[PDB]
């Protein structure tokens, strides 16, 4: 309104129209992709697939934990 | 106009101060006797008897005598 | 026997730090406000770092006491006193050392009128409370606990907001002293049997079932006042509301923990048979406290009164956990003690932020603050969630572990204790929505300021600690398990 | 200083403890309490290892888990009765 | 060199020797269980 | 890639929440929609890998709560049920984000709204992917929190604040039940891991002491878990929060309280079927509750005047069909119906939102009508959704609803009979209210305001796209997925769902039922449509009764006011607790008796006594001499002349008379 233009918030307050919002949006998208790379690596490392799939699947490209839990007697 | 301090309202402050000084109003009435007898003696006793029985029912479920308490 | 420890960083120096700060501040003119502020802040911060180091050198495999060092009172050496910690007391030392600099920082803006007396009182409190947590002797535990009454009395009486602080301070002092005298009586009865007050020896003496009953009651009379348990809880709302903000922080975050620490440290292991005999009694008292006090909280109209009543329900849940006498119960009781010490302190800090600007505690005056103080609103919401034991926050870990411990012993007590999930949500969300949500009321308040840099910084470590314990409580539980296990087993050999 | 490595303890119960009168050798009493705590943790760690077997047999065997996990389930449930300080005494 | 290996060595140097810590613990008790008799004899001394 | 599915909406919400001031409305709309859409694409790939490929995925990040046997962990489980829920949640969430981009375009606070949508999506994903009870509880509470935040999104509105607080408190009552169930599970099995519990569940037979009663432990655990299900799925006990949750913006109603979160109870029952299958008593309880709920919501919805209200009561009734399907041991059918309801109900909420947007936020159906030609696309979407909901033959809702009704018919038990009757009559009621909505909104001669008609507009593209996709789903998804999910002998679910042989009834329902039984859903639906046409078009005086008869007026009120359930609960329960908090705990006790037999009374008496003792120091030298003489006389009397005394005298009476002297004059 009138006083809200003097109020700082993280989400930007009412009717937020930053002038450089396109470049900022692009920078945010690059940041989310960079953050997603290590998450994807950790997920691929951590995934456990006890059963071979019926047909080839995309996770077989990066995940090497297919058919490893067969000897569950030795689990600890 | 001037200041961040709240502009006091006399009735709101009267309400608050009445809340802070309730002990001066206690009269041993019939309603108060009933409320203290029910909620200050009886209900705690009932809860205690419940907790103890729970242990005794566990005791007899395990083939053991009743555990003495208190 | 000199029990001097090998470690460089030990307990005595951590005791000495705030003492030296206080002596130095005794002699600096009140005109040198900047110097006083900086010296007090730096002493407190150095003590905090020292406690962090003490956490690194801690050995999480032994059931013994660590850094044990000794302290020799007479050349006859009949009476010689020991300090030491374990996995039950370590994090309380850390919490004390962490909270004291927060207290100095909260009063930073008003220090020109607060003077050096404010900082000196808080430093003396720090020294006394660290001592209390580090004592392997009943009699010195007594002496160091009563000593905190003097600076706490001064803190409440001098820097409290209004004249009700008089009555509040009187009641605090008198209730606490009555409890302390009861536990002095217990200490002397023990001494007549054993001829000593050394904790390690008492853990290896056998008390009669009868002598145990009497000694347990005399310990209970101090500790239940300290916790507080109903019906000796009524001093707490008055005292925790009338105190200054930092005074309330120290009262809720540290001083309240002393009764539960006394239960964990002396009553449960020294008198296991009495502990067993009184367990239904403790369960009943705590369950009544949780339900009744939560419902009283619901009908309170003062911000500080709502936050103060909330602490009664939380501490009685802690007592249920610790008297469950298993790993979940005691671990959850300790974790909830630490988490409460963070969360209630942060909530008192939020209310203090509001009171410093507007000088009212009455909920009706506030409202619609989300539109003028969004940063405060967000932080307040986070700590409101933490006070409801929301999963992901630190308090949920302790709460659920205590419910686990209680359920395995008595399903009814766990059922009555889980009602807190419903009642605490109710009052916490009602408070938050009446303060922050809705519309502004410009006839009461029309001028506003969100948090400054100091307030944001003050809140940051509380947020970090809450999230850290909430998502990965393993760092704390790994250092505590051996001590907790030996506490649970003490008195039995199968 | 701590030497590098896992903590070391005596495998055996302390010699000097009398179960009849345990408050007779205080040092032996403390040592026996610590030994019992350590033994109890070894039983907890055994039940946890047996739980990993069940977890994986369920996962690997699918709808055949009832017939394939039967012995592992029996072992795990037997180890869990009187484990740690839960709902069973000794 | 490596940060962590140095940090490993530094933390171990800070810590109590577990053997010695558990041994003074035994001397205190053995000495206190058998030392608890001397003082109680003075309290029984007749005033007359 | 499996971690990306769960954590992408968290990343989007974090950027919209912490940096929305740099992105504004447009950036935050894009950032959040992209992250959820990418999670949806990865979810489709995971459905291909796990369900179609028959390759479950297990991922353990770290321990969460490790205390002796207590083994809560940050662990993720991807089986067939999980990927089915993943597709539903991520697809509907992506569509709702896209819809909101245009629906909230004029709202001042859209970035906060998008951040809340994404955080809800993340908590729902945490819920459906957890491999243990504690991670599931975290998701349960998280979706409760996000629902609360979205219901009172317009924070200045007092109705919204009340609705949000009510939703949180009802959900906490369910969470109480759920937490007690989790505690019982841990106590019985010494674990909270799903795989371990399901592998062990057939063995225990022991009895437990619960509140001074001896009960079967498995049954107790299952009933306690079902209490949390009752909370989250708005079943008979804890149903009243769902209609009031309509206070939130329409996209929240579509995503949260119709498609994903409101079905968490059904999902949890389905996921715990390996445990629930060994509690027949709990299954009977579930059967009864679901049936009662379907009838309750169906009868309440027929007199509502607000569009969103009608569609919310529909959701509640549909959730009842899904709960009794579970209670008669047919979990695959309940999950099939869940997936089917997520298409038609989301189509219906978004179509209603389009109508409300076009009518300047008019929501009362009595001020609508004659709108079919003005909003052709929206009318068609609402038609398709309504026909799919009522179970029109060969549409998406036809393949699950009638199979549930046929299975209920085939359950030859008391609760099976109860469920068959109630679901059958509820079909007629739901057909009536669906066609009443269609007729009042689009087909009757217009009852609206001219200023509303003269400012109308149909859906902008970010709104119409999700409507088209949901219409296609509501036409084809049922037929397309029927054999996969409920086809006779299908292995699609693998080990995710468990039906014991003794409870298998699907063959007998498809083969041993009289042909009539299969047609009653079409016949009741046709009758309800006909009754709706007659009531809302050729009735000019069936409203005089409500103005002239006291009994007919009270019944109109009974049904319009939800059986007076909220009134009775507030009058006898909420007011009771609120009054206790002030009149007993605070005023009779804390500030009453405990103050009088405490600091207030103590201070009073010790003041009066110090007062009396001070007066003995009278200032008269004669009193001081007299006191010394009296003390000397006392000394001689008691300490030497107490030899013979003892014959008449006792020590008890001595000290009694002393004290008694205090109470003189
Ligand atoms: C046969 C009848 C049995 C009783 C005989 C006494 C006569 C009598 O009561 O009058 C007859 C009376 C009525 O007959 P009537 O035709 O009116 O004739 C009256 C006479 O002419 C007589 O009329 P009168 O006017 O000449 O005499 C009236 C009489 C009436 O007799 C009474 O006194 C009875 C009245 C007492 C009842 C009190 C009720 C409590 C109400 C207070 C409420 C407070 C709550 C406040 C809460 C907060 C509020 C917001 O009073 C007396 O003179 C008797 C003196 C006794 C005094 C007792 C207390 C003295 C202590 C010092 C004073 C108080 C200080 C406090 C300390 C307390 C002590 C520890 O009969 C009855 O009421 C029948 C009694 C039935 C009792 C049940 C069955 C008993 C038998 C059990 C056998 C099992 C074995
Ligand atoms: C871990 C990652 C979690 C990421 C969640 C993003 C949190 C969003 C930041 C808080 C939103 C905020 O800044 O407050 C807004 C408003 O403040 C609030 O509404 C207070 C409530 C904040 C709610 C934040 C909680 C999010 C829920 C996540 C819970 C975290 C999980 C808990 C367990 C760890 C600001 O106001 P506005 O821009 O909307 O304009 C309105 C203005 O007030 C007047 O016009
Ligand atoms: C004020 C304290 C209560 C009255 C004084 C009192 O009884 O003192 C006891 C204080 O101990 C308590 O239990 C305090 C009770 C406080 C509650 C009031 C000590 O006596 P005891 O009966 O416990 O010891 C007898 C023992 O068998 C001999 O070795
Ligand atoms: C030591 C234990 C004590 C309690 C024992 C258990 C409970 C027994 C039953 C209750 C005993 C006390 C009954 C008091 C009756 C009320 C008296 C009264 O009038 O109340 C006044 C306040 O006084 C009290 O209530 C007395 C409080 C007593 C509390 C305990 C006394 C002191 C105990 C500690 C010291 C002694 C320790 C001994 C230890 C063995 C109110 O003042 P007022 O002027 O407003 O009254 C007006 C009147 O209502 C008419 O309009
Ligand atoms: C199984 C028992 C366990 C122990 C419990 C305590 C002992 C048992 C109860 C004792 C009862 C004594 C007799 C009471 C009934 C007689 C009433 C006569 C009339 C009356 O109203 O007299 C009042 C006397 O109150 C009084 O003298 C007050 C009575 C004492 C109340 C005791 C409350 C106990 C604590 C409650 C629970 C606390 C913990 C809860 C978690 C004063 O009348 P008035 O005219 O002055 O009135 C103000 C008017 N202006
Ligand atoms: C203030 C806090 C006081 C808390 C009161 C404790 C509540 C329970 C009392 C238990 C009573 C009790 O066991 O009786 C005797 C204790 O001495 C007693 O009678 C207790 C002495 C303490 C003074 C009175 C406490 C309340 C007054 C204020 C021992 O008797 P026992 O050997 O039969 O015990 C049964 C063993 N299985
Ligand atoms: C509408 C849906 C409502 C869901 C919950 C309603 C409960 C109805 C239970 C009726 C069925 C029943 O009696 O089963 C009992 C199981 O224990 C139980 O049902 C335990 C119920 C306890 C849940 C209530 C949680 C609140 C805390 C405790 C309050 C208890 C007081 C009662 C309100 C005994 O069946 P069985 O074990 O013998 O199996 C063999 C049966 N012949
Ligand atoms: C299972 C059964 C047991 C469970 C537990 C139940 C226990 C029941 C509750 C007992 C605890 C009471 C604790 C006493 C604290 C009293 C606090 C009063 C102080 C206060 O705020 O007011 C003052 C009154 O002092 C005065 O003038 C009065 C003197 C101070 C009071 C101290 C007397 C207490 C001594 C011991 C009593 C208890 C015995 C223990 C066995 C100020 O008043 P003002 O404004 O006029 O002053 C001039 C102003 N500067
Ligand atoms: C210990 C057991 C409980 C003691 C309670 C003492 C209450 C004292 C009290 O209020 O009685 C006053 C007399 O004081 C006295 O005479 C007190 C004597 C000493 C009591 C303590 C020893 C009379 O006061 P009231 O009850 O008539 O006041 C109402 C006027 N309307
Ligand atoms: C279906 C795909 C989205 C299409 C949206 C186009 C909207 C349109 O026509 O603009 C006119 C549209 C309004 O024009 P009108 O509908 O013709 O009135 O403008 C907008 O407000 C929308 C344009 C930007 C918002 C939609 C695109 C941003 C979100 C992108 C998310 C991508 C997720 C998928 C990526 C991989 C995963
Ligand atoms: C408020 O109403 C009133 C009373 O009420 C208190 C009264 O009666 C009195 C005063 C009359 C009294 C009490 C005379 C009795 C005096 C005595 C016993 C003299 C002894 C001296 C003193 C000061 C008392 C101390 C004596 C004690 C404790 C006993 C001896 C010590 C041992 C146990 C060894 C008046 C005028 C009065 O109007």
């Amino acid at each position: 309104g009138d006083f809200r233009a003097k109020v700082w918030s993280m989400t930007g307050g009412p009717n937020c129209r930053p002038k450089h919002w396109r470049r900022n949006t692009a920078i945010a998208m690059f940041g989310v992709f960079l953050v997603c790379i290590p998450i994807a690596k950790l997920s691929a490392k951590l995934e456990q697939r006890p059963h071979m799939p019926v047909r080839p699947i995309p996770s077989q490209i990066w995940c090497k934990n297919f058919g490893t839990k067969d000897d569950y007697e030795k689990e600890h | 106009g001037g200041g961040m301090e709240t502009n006091k309202n006399k009735f709101i402050e009267d309400w608050g101060s009445a809340r802070e000084n309730l002990e001066h109003n206690f009269r041993w009435t019939r309603r108060n006797f009933a409320l203290i007898g029910i909620f200050g003696i009886a209900l705690p006793i009932i809860v205690y008897k419940g907790i103890v029985k729970d242990f005794h029912m566990q005791d007899e479920d395990a083939g053991r005598p009743h555990r003495k308490f208190l | 026997l000199e029990h001097f420890c090998e470690c460089y960083f030990n307990l005595s120096g951590l005791i000495l730090c705030p003492v030296l700060g206080s002596i130095i501040l005794l002699f600096i003119p009140n005109s040198r406000i900047r110097l006083i502020r900086l010296i007090g802040l730096c002493a407190s911060l150095i003590t905090f770092l020292y406690s962090l180091v003490l956490w690194i050198q801690f050995d999480s495999s032994t059931a013994k006491f660590q850094f044990v060092e000794s302290l020799r009172w007479l050349p006859y050496e009949n009476i010689n006193f020991y300090l030491g910690i374990d996995g039950i007391s370590l994090f309380f030392v850390i919490l004390t050392t962490f909270l004291i600099p927060i207290c100095i920082l909260v009063g930073w803006s008003g220090m020109r009128s607060y003077g050096k007396e404010y900082i000196i009182a808080f430093l003396i409190c720090e020294f006394l409370m660290i001592a209390v947590f580090c004592m392997l002797d009943l009699l010195l535990f007594y002496v160091f606990f009563e000593s905190v009454l003097i600076p706490m009395f001064i803190i409440i009486g001098v820097w409290g907001s209004r004249q009700r602080k008089i009555k509040a301070a009187y009641q605090f002092f008198l209730y606490t002293l009555l409890g302390s005298l009861f536990m002095l009586l217990a200490i002397l009865l023990i001494l007549f049997q054993t001829g000593t007050t050394d904790l390690q020896i008492l853990l290896t003496t056998e008390f009669s079932e009868r002598r145990q009953i009497f000694l347990w009651i005399a310990f209970f009379a101090s500790f239940a006042v300290k916790v507080p348990m109903v019906p000796v809880h009524i001093w707490l709302p008055e005292a925790h509301v009338e105190a200054p903000t930092a005074g309330s922080v120290i009262l809720a975050g540290i001083l309240l923990k002393f009764g539960t620490y006394g239960f964990l440290r002396f009553s449960i292991p020294m008198f296991p048979e009495a502990t067993l005999c009184f367990t239904p009694f403790i369960y009943t008292l705590s369950a009544i406290a949780i339900i009744y006090t939560s419902l009283t909280t619901l009908r309170q109209i003062d911000l500080k009164k709502i936050i103060a009543y909330s602490s009664v329900a939380h501490m009685n849940l802690v007592t249920i956990g610790m008297f469950s006498l298993n790993i979940q119960g005691i671990g959850g009781s300790i974790l909830l003690m630490l988490s409460h010490g963070l969360v209630s302190s942060a909530l008192f800090l939020c209310v203090g932020v509001l009171y410093d600007r507007h000088k009212t505690r009455l909920v009706r005056y506030y409202g619609g603050l989300v539109s003028t103080m969004p940063n405060f609103s967000t932080i307040f919401f986070f700590f409101t969630l933490a006070n409801m034991s929301l999963p992901g926050t630190s308090s949920f870990i302790g709460e659920f572990l205590i419910l686990v411990g209680a359920f395995q012993r008595n399903s009814l007590v766990a059922t009555l204790a889980a009602l807190g999930m419903i009642l605490g949500a109710a009052y916490s969300l009602w408070l938050y929505n009446r303060v922050v949500s809705g519309n502004l009321k410009p006839d009461f308040l029309h001028k506003f300021s969100d948090l400054n840099g100091r307030e944001v910084f003050i809140f940051i470590p509380f947020l970090v600690g809450l999230v850290w314990m909430g998502v990965y409580p393993k760092v704390f539980l790994d250092c505590m398990h051996t001590s907790v296990s030996n506490l649970v087993q003490h008195g039995k050999f199968h | 200083g701590r030497k590098k490595g896992l903590p070391e303890f005596e495998e055996s119960a302390p010699d000097g403890f009398d179960p009849e009168n345990p408050y007779k050798d205080p040092v032996a009493m403390v040592e026996m309490r610590e030994h019992i705590v350590r033994e109890k943790w070894i039983q907890i760690e055994k039940a946890k290892i047996l739980r990993e077997k069940v977890k994986w047999c369920y996962r690997v065997e699918g709808v055949n888990h009832y017939q394939k996990c039967r012995h592992l389930v029996q072992q795990y449930l037997d180890s869990t009765r009187g484990v740690g300080w839960g709902k069973d005494h000794r | 060199g490596f940060i962590m290996e140095f940090a490993e060595n530094l933390v171990l140097r800070l810590m109590e020797n577990p053997e010695e810590r558990d041994r003074k613990a035994r001397e205190h008790i053995y000495e206190m269980h058998e030392r608890c008799k001397k003082i109680k004899e003075m309290w029984a001394l007749p005033i007359r | 890639m499996y971690l990306l599915i769960v954590f992408l909406p968290l990343l989007g919400s974090s950027v919209a929440g912490f940096f929305g001031r740099f992105l504004g409305s447009e950036g935050s709309a894009i950032m959040t929609t992209t992250c959820v859409s990418f999670s949806s694409i990865l979810s489709l790939i995971a459905f291909y890998e796990v369900a179609l490929g028959a390759s479950a995925c297990y991922l353990r990040i770290a321990p969460w709560i490790s205390s002796e046997m207590f083994d809560a962990s940050w662990g993720f489980l991807f089986d067939s049920l999980t990927v089915v829920m993943l597709i539903v949640v991520t697809f509907i969430s992506s569509l709702v984000h896209l819809y909101s981009i245009s629906y909230m375009s004029e709202d001042p606070h859209s970035p906060r709204f998008m951040c809340y949508l994404s955080i809800f999506t993340f908590f729902m994903l945490m819920l459906v992917t957890g491999d243990n009870f504690l991670q599931l509880f975290l998701g349960w509470e998280g979706v409760g929190l996000a629902s609360y935040l979205l219901i009172h999104f317009w924070f200045t509105r007092l109705q919204a604040d009340k609705a949000a607080i009510k939703a949180m408190l009802v959900n906490r009552v369910g969470d109480f039940g759920l937490a007690l169930g989790i505690l019982g599970c841990f106590t019985l099995f010494q674990t909270v891991d799903f795989s371990t519990i399901f592998a062990c569940a057939s063995v225990p037979r022991n009895s437990w002491i619960f509140c001074n009663m001896r009960l079967n432990a498995i049954s107790l655990i299952c009933i306690l878990l079902f209490i949390g299900a009752v909370g989250k799925s708005a079943q008979i006990g804890l149903h009243t929060w769902l209609p009031d949750a309509m206070e939130g913006p329409t996209p929240v109603s579509a995503l949260i309280h119709a498609a994903t979160m409101v079905t968490a109870g059904v999902f949890m029952i389905a996921r715990c079927s390996p445990l629930f299958e060994y509690s027949p008593t709990a299954l009977i309880v579930i059967t009864f509750a679901g049936a009662m709920t379907s009838f309750l919501a169906a009868t309440t919805g027929i007199l509502q005047n607000d569009l969103k209200r009608v569609i919310a009561y529909s959701t509640c009734s549909q959730l009842g069909y899904m709960i009794f399907a579970c209670g008669i041991s047919n979990y695959s059918v309940s999950v099939f119906h869940l997936m089917n309801h997520a298409f038609f109900k989301a189509l219906l909420f978004l179509s209603a939102g389009s109508v409300i947007h076009a009518m300047s936020d008019e929501q009362d159906m009595r001020k609508m009508g004659g709108l079919a030609s003005s909003f052709p696309l929206t009318y068609a979407m609402m038609l398709i959704g309504s026909l799919s909901l009522i179970g029109f033959p060969f549409l998406t809702g036809f393949y699950s609803k009638d199979v549930i009704l046929e299975l209920a018919y085939t359950k030859y038990t008391i609760s099976g009979n109860f469920a068959f009757w109630l679901g059958s009559v509820s079909v007629l009621f739901t057909s009536y209210y669906s066609f009443r909505l269609l007729f009042l909104t689009f087909l009757v001669p217009t009852n609206s305001f001219g200023r509303d008609i003269s400012r109308c507009h149909d859906a902008p593209i970010p709104m119409a796209i999700p409507l088209i996709l949901l219409a296609l789903g509501s036409l084809f998804v049922g037929y397309l997925a029927k054999d996969m999910m409920i086809g006779l002998g299908t292995n699609f679910w693998a080990n995710s769902l468990l039906v014991l042989p003794k409870n298998e009834i699907l063959a007998e329902s498809e083969f041993a039922a009289p042909t009539i039984i299969k047609l009653i859903p079409i016949l009741f639906s046709t009758l309800g449509a006909f009754v709706a046409y007659n009531v809302n078009l050729v009735a000019d005086q069936f409203q005089r009764a409500f103005q002239t008869s006291t009994f007919c007026n009270r019944l109109y009120s009974f049904f319009n006011k939800r059986w007076f359930f909220d009134q009775v609960l507030n009058d006898f329960l909420v007011r009771s607790f609120l009054r206790f908090g002030y009149e007993v705990s605070f005023e009779a006790l804390d500030k009453g008796a405990i103050e009088i037999l405490g600091p207030y009374g103590i201070s009073y008496t010790f003041r009066r006594l110090a007062e009396r003792i001070s007066q003995l120091q009278s200032g008269f030298v004669y009193h001081y001499a007299f006191a010394m003489l009296l003390g000397l006389t006392l000394f001689v009397t008691f300490f030497c002349m107490w030899d013979s005394l003892s014959s008449w005298v006792d020590n008890r009476l001595s000290f009694i008379l002393i004290v008694s002297s205090f109470y003189t004059k």
